[PDB]
């Protein structure tokens, strides 16, 4: 995991007081570079179910910087706020008709995390889309709204001369669109936590990939050794039909591999 | 143990039905070709039959040794291959060996 940020000099995991084969829950990661360590400390580490769904908390020993353990839930709140903002803007357009951008945007509010205090809607937009233009141009919000001409300075000037028009939808279509927007934002949230560990790294030989696999899975034992487990009580060991079936399966697999090659 | 020197002769049908009769002939007539006109049930009448040229043992002990150690498995794998190429194990209308093995890996039912 931590190779994504630079060269890792060492990783150590403290054993449990009562079971040296298990961990107490603490580890130390020593990096080659200060910048790499500082980049690594920024986000917490979310683990899958097989690792008990734990969220690992990181603490830099040279600067006291800590990971942002509330990132996931704050982003979930931001996504809910964005969906609410879209619904509010659509309702405002349905009531007052087409509206200018700089006046419509000031009618939209979000609820802060975690206690849900009303706020001017400017943070969810920049945490989920980066800007109001991104919000409008990214799907499925461009299926709800249509921007029309009559840096931050460019953004403000560009919005100061627009009118937001609605796409006339039914209740069911709008509800489906809102659910779709929520799902897509959720996927965006998961991507940044599950970035791939081979990003910007050289390819690995087949032997190296097998060594990587062996840390998690063991290859099946050879079938020639396995055949001896057929008990004499019910089986005839080394039976002709059984061995011919094995040969036919091997031939079929080789033929399929040849087809794949060609 | 019989001590007769008579030669065994197999008369195959000339109708290509694979039907045969069997008899014996004197050793003096080794190079004499026997031919007869006899009934052939494959075609339902009398056709010609002609004598043919007719150009180790796998015992119980050898079978047991192979199946317990599998050091000369090819001998029986060849018989399995011949059966497979001929048309055994075709899944249908076959009471004897419809399948190579059951789902659990046994070669059943025992038909021999």
């Amino acid at each position: 995991f931590f190779g994504k940020f630079g060269i890792v000099e060492q990783v150590r995991v403290l054993p449990h007081e009562r079971d040296p084969y298990q961990t107490c829950g603490t580890a130390y990661v020593c990096f080659r570079s200060r910048m790499a360590s500082l980049r690594a400390v920024r986000l917490p580490v979310h683990l899958p179910a097989s690792l008990h769904n734990r969220v690992l908390h990181l603490r830099h020993l040279g600067t006291d910087r800590t990971s942002d353990d509330l990132f996931y839930f704050r982003r979930q709140q931001a996504i809910s706020n964005l969906v609410a903002i879209a619904q509010q803007l659509y309702a405002y357009l349905e009531e007052r008709g087409p509206l200018p951008a700089h006046r419509a945007l000031r009618l939209l509010f979000e609820r802060s995390y975690p206690r849900l205090a009303w706020r001017q809607a400017g943070f969810s937009v920049r945490t989920c889309c980066g800007s109001w233009l991104g919000f409008f141009s990214r799907s499925p919000f461009n299926e709800l709204f249509y921007l029309a001409r009559e840096t931050d300075r460019e953004e403000n000037a560009m919005l100061e001369k627009m009118v937001i028009f609605p796409h006339l939808l039914s209740r069911e279509k709008l509800q489906a669109l809102l659910l779709r927007a929520g799902r897509l934002l959720q996927m965006d949230l998961q991507n940044e936590l599950s970035v791939h560990w081979r990003t910007d790294r050289p390819p690995l030989p087949d032997w190296t990939q097998k060594q990587i696999q062996l840390w998690q899975h063991q290859d099946p034992l050879p079938e020639e050794l396995q055949i001896w487990s057929r008990t004499k009580d019910y089986y005839k060991i080394h039976e002709e039909r059984f061995l011919f079936k094995l040969k036919l399966k091997k031939e079929r697999a080789q033929a399929k591999q040849e087809m794949k090659q060609q | 143990r019989s001590r007769s020197k008579r030669l065994f002769v197999q008369l195959k049908s000339a109708a290509m039905t694979n039907f045969c009769y069997v008899t014996r002939k004197s050793p003096e007539k080794k190079n004499f070709r026997i031919a007869l006109r006899k009934y052939d049930p494959g075609v339902n009448k009398h056709v010609m039959f002609y004598e043919a040229r007719l150009p180790k043992q796998i015992t119980l002990s050898l079978q047991r040794y192979i199946r317990w150690t599998g050091k000369q498995v090819k001998l029986l794998l060849d018989k399995v291959e011949k059966a497979w190429e001929y048309g055994r194990f075709q899944k249908y209308f076959d009471n004897q060996a419809p399948l190579l093995t059951d789902r659990r890996g046994r070669a059943v039912p025992r038909y021999k």
